[PDB]
RNA sequence: AAUGUUCAAA
RNA sequence: AACUUGAGUGCAGAAGAGGAAAGUGGAAUUCCAUGUGUAGCGGUGAAAUGCGCAGAGAUAUGGAGGAACACCAGUGGCGAAGGCGACUUUCUGGUCUGUAACUGACGCUGAUGUGCGAAAGCGUGGGGAUCAAACAGGAUUAGAUACCCUGGUAGUCCACGCCGUAAACGAUGAGUGCUAAGUGUUAGGGGGUGCCCCUUAGUGCUGCAGCUAACGCAUUAAGCACUCCGCCUGGGGAGUA
């Protein structure tokens, strides 16, 4: 009952197997109560419009999950934090 | 008259913004009032993921 | 939190104690106490050494571990139970092979599923794993110092280190005193905040609760008559004449760093004490 | 040293800096007011910057270069009497910026004066 | 607080079959599933402060109406309370 | 952007 | 006994810096690291104290740490008042419009109590980047404990707990009806063709009627009526014993 829309960036200097394996790994964690994934869209890389972590190009991902118990969603925000592949990201609700 | 306003919108805000990096008033643009605090909560956004710069 | 207590007589009057909440005491079970002799201050000649110990209420040892062994097997927090010895809580933990053996508390738990060794587990609260495993930002309690040995960094009721960082082959980890240390990178370092935070909060206000612990009184310099202490006895009160404080033994005791030279850790050390 | 060169200027109220560097900054020859003998708030005159600019720029002796590219630090009275006598060196001025740093409310300024 | 549907679960169960609502037995049930709704949450936010006029203005309107339903027949009152569990 | 005090009695 | 205009509850939609709890980012100041470089930077009316060849300030990269969130921003919005302005999420109060389905006067004001209450101050904790009382040094004057400059401790920052005052100010208590008009603006709702006029709620200006000592207030009254509470009775002495 809450449209949460998650985005996120991952570092440019990865290889290709791990780029299509952690769109598998978050779309899983996501997968926890209610996916609803409507779009794993690979709105491809750009520069984006300034520097970060000496980083000059990122890949996007626009994810779309419905839910209600909210729950799902706060297990990713803890846990992309961590881990470095990720370097900016974002949660939104829309009603 | 022209839909509500995301932060996917790649280029719709960029005509909004000066060529130098900071926004323009309403006074200066000359559209309503609601519309542009549609514009201030959509592109502080844009900022932080980068699609549109600080300072050029 | 503390507890404090109303003033009803004239020692009580002041005197705050610990409030034990959130402990769940099992009486202590029989298969890690190891018996512990006191010992005075006393070596193994029978002199005494360091002034200041004697004797205190009759202590238990239990043996908890630090090398922690059992990578990917699990452990569930059955009850927080209270320890003399140290000054932070100990926690009992059970394997799922069936052994039992404590670890020192971190700061919120009281049932759960927490590993060691896990090189790939999330890092929750009490979670422990291999040094270069953990993302920089984080805060970390009972840390090694030469890899295998049984942690002897922030082990105290409610100290914890952090990591700004890395080498390579080291880390730069900044302890609580405000140094700045390298460590060697693959050493185990349990994730999360040592817990019974309020433990300087007390205001032990007898002078029993002192001596309970194995504290006997201290007697100041400048009391002695001049052959036992060098602030030695004059006529009143006297000031202390000699141009800085010292030590029984003649060392000065104000303001003189003392450490060995060398002694092969100095390249190790990047910041000290400000 | 061979034939490259940004400037970095800055002027506040007081003793109005130049000094010019290559692609990275490494310091060719800096000058100032205060290298020349102005001390009673000729500090910061026009004329001030009309011999900040030449003793810089007229000594490089080892690049000698192609173009400036101005970088304005320090809004105060001696700009562009510093970037108009510049080019009295013969080293052709081409792209001018300005870069002085705005806050963004950061920490609250000194006290007003009386 | 309530939600729209879950006010639906409250109101229909204690008013006379009108079908149309807001009588002087039914707004004392939704005030108070308002108030144990928000009453829970000052709970865990004793730092909050203007959240808490808006329990105690409605509080305030309880305690009005309940002592209004006096003036009709106690029976009414009686077993109200027996039921949607006050003190008093 | 100054360095300048005071005026015995209604 | 009943009725419905007062006040409430339902229904649809509409906005908002209303609060509390986590999390993320950018500009900037300062202090550490190393490059290039050498004779001063900083300072005011003018100058000095302070920092500097042992390698400064200007500048290149990088690290650490705390504080506040430029542009939007506006007689703009929200709250009872103090106040609240980066962004996202979790919980949650309040008001506006239209609608008529219910309830049928359920309302107004409030003596004592009960609570919120800028800024400084205090207690036990942490945190300390810029500022910055006391103080220290240099000028200024006859003297300057000051205004000026270079430093700098408390404090300014967060959690928990007190203190409970201010030009806490529209210097204008609270509620409800009524008496010319223009003119901006914000949030809606209907009528007629991105535009033209109807009313509700706030919020700015100009203005008759009326009151006013005069300045001026004037549909947001200081006008015309009612209802309840707080307060004054010449200034000093005194918000003191
Ligand atoms: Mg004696
Ligand atoms: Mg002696
Ligand atoms: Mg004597
Ligand atoms: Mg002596
Ligand atoms: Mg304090
Ligand atoms: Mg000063
Ligand atoms: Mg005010
Ligand atoms: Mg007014
Ligand atoms: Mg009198």
């Amino acid at each position: 009952m809450r449209t949460y829309e998650v985005m996120y960036i991952v570092r440019p200097n990865i290889e290709e197997d791990a780029k299509k394996a952690l769109v598998e790994r978050f779309n899983g964690i996501l997968a926890t109560e209610g996916a609803e994934v409507l779009e794993a869209k690979d709105w491809g890389k750009r520069r984006l419009a300034y520097e970060i972590n000496d980083f000059k190009d990122g890949f996007y991902n626009i994810v779309r999950v419905k839910s209600d118990n909210n729950k799902a969603t706060d297990e990713f925000q803890r846990l992309a934090k961590i881990s470095d592949d990720i370097i900016r990201y974002m949660v939104i609700r829309e009603d | 008259g022209i839909t509500h306003i995301d932060y996917k919108d790649t280029e719709l805000l960029k005509r909004f913004i000066s060529e130098r990096g900071k926004i323009l008033p309403r006074r200066v643009t000359g559209t309503s009032a609601k519309y542009q605090r549609m514009l201030t909560t959509a592109i502080k956004r844009s900022r932080h993921m980068a699609l549109l710069p600080y300072v050029k | 939190a503390i507890k404090k207590y109303k003033p009803i007589t004239n020692g009580r009057r002041n005197m705050t104690s610990l409030d034990f909440a959130e402990i769940t005491k099992t009486t202590p079970e029989k298969s890690l106490l190891k018996p512990l002799p006191k010992k005075a201050g006393r070596n193994n000649q029978g002199k005494l050494t360091v002034r200041h110990h004697g004797g205190g209420h009759k202590r238990q040892y239990r043996v908890i571990d630090f090398k922690r062994n059992k990578d990917g097997i699990n452990a569930k927090v059955d009850s927080i139970q209270y320890d003399p010895n140290r000054s932070a809580n100990i926690a009992l933990v059970v394997y799922a092979d069936g052994e039992k053996r404590y670890i020192i508390a971190p700061k919120g738990l009281e049932v759960g599923q927490i590993v060691e060794s896990g090189a790939e587990a999330d890092i929750k609260v009490g979670n422990a794993l291999p040094l270069q495993n953990i993302p920089v930002g984080t805060v970390v309690h009972n840390i090694e110092l030469k890899p295998g040995k049984g942690g002897q960094i922030a082990r105290s009721a409610g100290a914890s280190a952090q990591v700004l960082g890395k080498e390579g082959k080291y880390v730069l980890i900044r302890l609580r005193s405000g140094e700045v240390r390298m460590i060697l990178s693959t050493c185990r370092a349990t994730i999360g905040q040592v817990g019974n935070l309020q433990h300087e909060l007390v205001n032990v206000g007898k002078a029993g609760r002192s001596r309970w612990k194995g504290i006997r009184p201290t007697v100041r310099g400048s009391v002695m008559n001049p052959n036992d202490h060098p602030h030695g006895g004059g006529e009143g009160r006297a000031p202390i004449g000699r141009p800085s404080p010292m030590s029984p033994w003649g060392k000065p005791t104000l303001g003189k760093k003392t450490r060995r030279g060398k002694k092969s850790s100095d390249k190790l050390i990047v910041r000290g004490r400000k | 040293n061979i034939e490259n060169g940004v400037a970095h200027i800055r002027s506040t109220f007081n003793n109005t800096i130049v000094t010019i560097t290559d692609e990275f900054g490494n310091a060719l020859s800096w000058s100032s007011a205060g290298a020349l003998g102005f001390k009673g708030s000729k500090k910061s005159t026009p004329f001030a910057a009309q011999m900040a600019s030449e003793t810089a720029s007229k000594s490089a002796m080892e690049h000698g270069l192609k173009t400036v590219e101005v970088t304005v630090k320090g809004p105060g009275p001696g700009r562009e009497s510093a970037i108009r006598a510049l080019q009295s060196a013969g080293l052709e001025v081409t792209a001018i910026r300005d870069v002085t740093p705005v806050p963004h409310n950061g920490c609250r300024p000194p006290k007003r004066r009386r | 607080a309530i939600s729209q549907e879950r006010k639906n679960e409250i109101i229909k169960e204690y008013r006379v079959h009108e079908t149309d609502t807001g009588s002087p037995e039914v707004q004392i049930a939704v005030l108070t599933a308002e108030i144990n709704a928000v009453n829970e949450h000052l709970r865990t936010h004793k730092k909050d402060h203007h959240s808490r006029r808006g329990l105690l203005k409605m509080v305030g309107r309880r305690r009005h109406l309940l002592n209004y339903l006096r003036s009709k027949d106690i029976q009414r009152y009686r077993e109200l309370i027996k039921s949607l569990g006050i003190r008093r």
